[PDB]
C-alpha cells in the first residue's frame, strides 16, 4: 500500500563533480514546507531544473521471500513506474513544531524529508519502494 | 617447531588473530594500507555503480564457500537497489553483503559511527559522505578510507 | 528469455582487410566476456610447432652455447600443425621421438679464411661467415618422406642472424622439433599479436559548422571528420579510422560540444603472425578446440 | 578389521556349527536392532557420515556371507531365516544410505541374487547413487578382506580340505 | 650483441630487418626514422629493437684463439 | 578420466540446489565465458567463478538456482550453449569468409 503521495518541484541541480549522480532539491506543489533532498542517478532518469516529479513512498508490492528476477506477466504495483528505489530509514530529527524531518538513504544516497503528514503513516522503515512518474 | 606441543601454542598464541592490537599504545598496525585502500575510494562511492553480473562476481571471488564461509546453508544476497529493466547495485551494497555472508546467525549486525580523511568539501558542496554509519552493518552513508 | 536465434540475427560478421598476414576483422554483436575466449585461444592455447630439444655436438664460437641454444628452437617454423600429433612426455626418448613426433633438423657451418683485397666487409672476407636460418635444413628419420614432398619444412624467414663467425671456429648441431601451446613458451604462440580494439563511438551535440569545422579536424586524424560545406552539418564520416586519443579534450571549448564513448558490441581484430601461420587459418583453431573444450566437459562422470 | 575377521571365517569354510553362527553372532544382529532404535537421532548434528566404520563393514561382513551360502539361508518349512522380508528391508532409506558408500567386488554381487531369489530391490537406486555421489586413504582399510582365496599350488595341499568353490 | 629473435613482447621476428637496416644507413642514404618505418613495423615496441641494438659481437669476434693474432 | 568434474560436497545441500564445482587446469577461458551463458538460463539466481590460487591453473565455480533445477543440471544447459556460442561463429561465419 502507498504511504506517501505528492508532486514535487526541482529547485536546482548541481553535479558535485561526480559522474552519474547529481544532487536535486525538491520542494512541493501542495504544501509550502516539504523540502525533499534528492541524490538522483542521472542516467536512468534525466532531471533538470523545474521538472514535475511525483514522489511516492509505498512499502510493498501486492510468502514474499526476496527478489525473484522479474519474470513475464507479473503483477507489480510498481509496474507503471520506472525509477524505483529501495532503502531504509536510519535517523529522525526535529525542526519547528508540527514538522517532523527524517534522514533517509539508499546505499549512500541521502534524502531529507521536512513535512507534517507523515507522522501518522510513516516511521523508521526498512523496505520502501519509490514509485516515481515521468 | 620440532615438537608437537609447540604446535599447540604457536597456532594459538603467535597466531595473527591475537596480534591485531599491538601493546604499545593501542594504535593498531595490521591491514591493507597501500593499494586496496586507495581502491576503496573508487569502489564504494556513487561513481562506481554495478550491475547484477558485477555484484555477483565480486562476492564469489571473496567468500569461496567450498573452503567454508557460509553459515546457514549457502550464500544469499540482498534485493537490488534500483528496480528497472536493469537492476543496478552500489559499492555501498558491495561491502555490506561480504560483511553479511560470514557472520553466523543469532547475531545482530554491528553499528559504527566514525570519520574519514576525505572532508566533503572535496566532494563538491553540501553532500555529507565524510561520515560513516553501519545500520545493521552496512556502509549506509559515507566513503570508506584510511581511517 | 534466452534464445539462440535471438542471437543468430544479432551476431553480425564483416571482414575488413584480410591478407595472409593481417585480417582486419569486424566481428560484431558479442560481449567482452567472449572477447577473451576468442582472444586467448588465438594466442596461447592453440597448437603451435617449434623446436625444443637441441642436441649439440660442438659450439666453437665466441657466442656461448646457452643463449644460441634457445634461438634455434625459438625460430618460426613454416610448418603446418595436424601433420604432427601430440608427444608423450616422460618415457625415454626411444618411444618418445618417433617419426610422428619430431621434425629432425640439423645445422652445420664450418667457416674459414678467404684471401681477398681490402672497413673490410666480413661476407666479403670469409666463407660461411654469417650463418642464417636458411642454413638450417630438414632430414626425415622414420616412416615419412612423402608428406613433405609438397612442402619441405623451411625456416619461415631465412634471414635471421643466428651467429657471426671468424675463421677457425665452426658449428654443427642437431635440434629436435615438437608441438606445444603458448602457455608453455612464447615460441609456441603461433600469432605474434591478437589484441583487440572496440569501435569508438564519437558523439557530437552541436553543429560545428563555420570556423570550428577547420578546428574540429586539425587535431583529429583528417580522415575522420567529414566537413561538408559551411552548411549541411558536418558528420564525422569514418569511425574506425581513428584511435581513442581524445586530444580534443585538451581543448577548452570542445569539452561539452562533443563527447566520445565506445560501442561495446562492435569489435575489430588485428591478427598477425611471423609467417608460420596466417590469420586466414587460425580461426578454426581458436574455435574448433574451444568447441572441443566444452563437449568434453559435459560427458564426464561426476565424482565423490 | 576385527569384525572383518568374521567375514571369510564363516563363508569359505565347511566345519562350522551353523546353528551357532546365527546364535553366537546374534548380538551383531541385535546390534542391527540396537543401531536403529537408539542410534538414529544424531545425524543432522555436527558431523558427516563417516563416524560409523562399524556400520559399512560388519553389515557388509554379514552380507559377505550372503552371496556364498544361499542354501544355508533357507530352512525346510519355506519362510526366511529371521524374517529376511523385514530385517534387511528396514535399512534402505534411512539417514546413512547403506547402498551408497560400498565396495566394488562383493558389494556389486548384490545384483544377481537379490532379484532371482527375491531378497531386495536396489535397481532404481544404482543410477541415483552417482548423482549425490584421513578419508582419502580410509578406503585402504575397507577394501582388503582377510581370508582371501588361495593362490599357491603346494600349500593348497593343506587348505583345499575345508575350502569350497564358488557354489 | 646479436639481434633478439622474435621481439620481447611483440611477437615479430625483427632480425631480417637488421641487416636490411644496416644496408639503409650505409649507402642508400636514408634517415633513421622512416628508413626504419619502411620495413613492416606496425607497433612501437618493435621499433627500439633496431633503433637501440648495439651489435657488440664485434668486441667478441676480435679475440679469436682459433687463429693467429 | 575422472580428474575433471568433482562434486565438492563440502559446500552443498542435501538435494543439491547449489554446488561448488571443481574442475582443473582451466583459466578465464571458461569462467569469463560460461558465466556469460549461465545467466541466460532463467532459473539461475547466483553464479560466479573463482581462483583457488592465481599462480597454478585451477578453477572453482558455483551456481545457484530455484526449484525443479538441480546444481549439475544447470551446468548442462550452460555448456550445451557454449557448443552453440562457437557454432554461430562457424555456421554464419563460413559465409563471410567465403566471399570477402
Ligand atoms: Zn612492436
Amino acid at each position: 500500500n502507498t504511504l506517501f503521495d505528492d508532486i514535487f518541484q526541482v529547485s536546482e541541480v548541481d553535479p558535485g563533480r561526480y559522474n552519474k549522480v547529481c544532487r536535486i532539491e525538491a520542494a512541493s506543489t501542495t504544501q509550502d514546507q516539504c523540502k525533499l533532498t534528492l541524490d538522483i542517478n542521472v542516467e536512468l532518469f534525466p532531471v533538470a531544473a523545474q521538472d514535475s516529479l511525483t514522489v511516492t513512498i509505498a512499502s510493498s508490492l501486492n510468502a514474499t521471500r526476496s527478489w525473484r528476477p522479474p519474470q513475464a506477466g507479473d503483477r507489480s504495483l510498481a509496474d507503471d513506474y520506472d525509477y524505483v528505489m529501495y532503502g531504509t530509514a536510519y535517523k529522525f530529527e526535529e525542526v519547528s513544531k508540527d514538522l517532523i524531518a527524517v534522514y533517509y538513504s539508499f546505499g549512500g544516497l541521502l534524502m531529507r524529508l521536512e513535512g507534517n503528514y507523515r507522522n501518522l503513516n510513516n516511521l523508521k522503515q526498512e523496505n520502501a519502494y519509490l514509485l516515481i512518474r515521468r | 617447531p620440532q615438537n608437537e606441543n609447540a604446535r599447540a601454542e604457536a597456532l594459538n598464541l603467535a597466531n595473527t588473530d591475537s596480534q591485531y592490537l599491538t601493546p604499545t599504545s593501542g594504535s593498531p598496525v595490521r591491514g591493507l594500507i597501500q593499494d586496496h585502500i586507495s581502491a576503496g575510494v573508487w569502489l564504494t562511492s556513487k561513481d562506481s555503480f554495478f550491475t547484477r553480473e558485477q555484484y555477483q562476481q565480486y562476492i564469489y571471488g571473496c567468500i569461496r564457500p567450498e573452503d567454508g564461509h557460509t553459515t546457514r546453508s549457502k550464500i544469499v544476497t540482498l534485493p537490488p537497489t534500483i528496480f528497472k529493466p536493469y537492476p543496478l547495485w552500489t559499492g555501498k551494497q558491495i561491502i555490506t553483503t561480504v560483511l553479511l555472508n560470514v557472520t553466523p546467525p543469532d547475531m545482530p549486525g554491528i553499528n559504527l559511527i566514525s570519520k574519514n580523511k576525505i572532508k566533503n568539501e572535496y566532494w563538491g558542496k553540501g553532500s555529507l559522505e565524510n561520515e560513516v554509519l553501519f545500520k545493521d552493518g552496512a556502509l549506509l552513508c559515507g566513503i570508506l578510507d584510511k581511517s | 528469455e534466452w534464445n539462440v536465434e535471438k542471437f543468430k540475427k544479432d551476431f553480425e560478421v564483416n571482414i575488413s582487410s584480410l591478407d595472409a598476414r593481417e585480417a582486419n576483422f569486424d566481428l560484431i554483436n558479442i560481449d567482452t566476456s567472449i572477447a577473451n575466449a576468442f582472444r586467448r585461444i588465438m594466442i596461447s592455447e592453440v597448437p603451435s610447432v617449434a623446436a625444443e630439444y637441441v642436441y649439440f655436438f660442438n659450439n666453437t664460437s665466441v657466442i656461448q652455447d646457452e643463449v644460441l641454444a634457445h634461438r634455434i628452437g625459438l625460430v618460426p617454423l613454416k610448418v603446418d600443425p595436424d601433420m604432427l600429433t601430440w608427444v608423450d612426455s616422460n618415457l625415454p626418448d626411444d618411444e618418445k621421438f618417433t617419426d610422428e613426433n619430431t621434425i629432425v633438423l640439423s645445422l652445420n657451418v664450418k667457416c674459414t679464411r678467404n684471401p681477398d683485397a681490402p672497413s673490410t666487409d666480413p661476407k666479403e672476407l670469409y666463407n660461411n661467415a654469417h650463418v642464417y636460418a636458411r642454413d638450417l635444413k630438414f632430414e626425415p628419420q622414420g616412416r615419412q618422406s612423402t608428406t613433405f614432398a609438397d612442402c619441405p619444412v623451411v625456416p619461415a624467414d631465412p634471414d635471421i642472424l643466428l651467429a657471426k663467425l671468424r675463421p677457425g671456429q665452426e658449428i654443427s648441431l642437431k635440434a629436435h622439433c615438437i608441438l606445444g601451446i603458448g602457455g608453455d613458451h612464447a615460441k609456441f604462440s603461433p600469432v605474434s599479436t591478437a589484441s583487440y580494439r572496440l569501435l569508438p563511438q564519437i558523439n557530437i551535440l552541436q553543429p560545428i559548422k563555420g570556423e570550428s569545422a577547420r578546428r574540429f579536424q586539425k587535431c583529429f586524424p583528417p580522415g575522420v571528420i567529414g566537413i561538408d560545406e559551411g552548411s549541411d552539418e558536418a558528420y564525422v564520416k569514418d569511425a574506425r579510422k581513428d584511435t581513442v586519443s581524445r586530444e580534443v579534450l585538451r581543448y577548452e571549448e570542445f569539452a561539452d560540444k562533443v563527447k566520445l564513448g565506445r560501442v561495446r558490441n562492435h569489435f575489430i581484430f588485428n591478427v598477425e603472425s611471423a609467417g608460420a601461420m596466417t590469420p586466414e587459418e587460425i580461426f578454426f583453431k581458436s574455435v574448433r578446440i574451444l568447441k572441443n573444450k566444452a563437449e568434453y566437459l559435459k560427458n564426464c562422470p561426476i565424482t565423490q | 578389521k576385527s569384525l572383518q575377521y568374521l567375514g571369510s571365517y564363516i563363508a569359505r569354510a565347511k566345519k562350522l556349527s551353523r546353528t551357532q553362527i546365527i546364535f553366537v553372532a546374534s548380538y551383531l544382529t541385535s546390534w542391527l536392532n540396537r543401531y536403529v532404535i537408539e542410534r538414529e537421532e544424531e545425524v543432522d548434528q555436527r558431523g558427516g557420515m563417516e563416524r560409523f566404520k562399524h556400520f559399512y563393514a560388519a553389515f557388509q561382513a554379514l552380507c559377505y556371507i550372503f552371496c556364498f551360502r544361499h542354501n544355508i539361508f533357507r530352512d525346510t518349512d519355506g519362510n526366511w531365516e529371521c524374517e529376511l522380508d523385514k530385517f534387511f528391508q528396514r535399512m534402505v532409506i534411512s539417514k546413512f544410505n547403506p547402498l551408497k558408500f560400498c565396495n566394488e567386488n562383493v558389494m556389486l554381487m548384490f545384483a544377481r541374487i537379490a532379484q532371482q531369489e527375491s531378497v531386495a530391490y536396489c535397481f532404481s537406486i544404482i543410477e541415483n547413487n552417482n548423482n549425490e555421489r584421513t578419508r582419502q586413504q580410509f578406503i585402504d582399510l575397507q577394501s582388503y578382506f582377510p581370508y582371501d582365496p588361495l593362490f599357491l599350488k603346494n600349500y593348497k595341499i593343506l587348505m583345499k580340505e575345508y575350502y569350497i568353490e564358488w557354489s | 650483441m646479436i639481434v633478439p629473435v622474435r621481439c620481447f613482447s611483440c611477437g615479430k621476428v625483427v632480425g631480417d630487418k637488421w641487416e636490411s637496416y644496416l644496408n639503409l644507413l650505409q649507402e642508400d642514404e636514408l634517415d633513421e626514422g622512416t628508413a626504419l618505418s619502411r620495413l613492416g613495423l606496425k607497433r612501437y615496441c618493435c621499433r627500439r629493437m633496431i633503433l637501440t641494438h648495439v651489435d657488440l659481437i664485434e668486441k667478441f669476434l676480435r679475440y679469436n684463439p682459433l687463429e693467429k693474432r | 578420466d575422472r580428474e575433471k568434474i568433482k562434486l565438492l560436497t563440502q559446500a552443498t545441500s542435501e538435494d543439491g540446489t547449489s554446488a561448488s564445482f571443481q574442475i582443473v587446469e582451466e583459466d578465464h577461458t571458461l569462467g569469463n565465458a560460461l558465466r556469460y551463458v549461465i545467466m541466460k538460463n532463467p532459473d539461475v539466481e547466483f553464479c560466479g567463478y573463482s581462483i583457488p590460487h592465481p599462480s597454478e591453473n585451477l578453477l572453482n565455480i558455483r551456481i545457484q538456482t530455484y526449484g525443479e533445477t538441480t546444481a549439475v543440471d544447470a551446468l548442462q544447459k550452460g555448456l550445451k550453449d557454449l557448443m552453440d556460442l562457437c557454432d554461430v561463429v562457424e555456421s554464419k561465419f563460413t559465409e563471410k569468409i567465403k566471399s570477402m
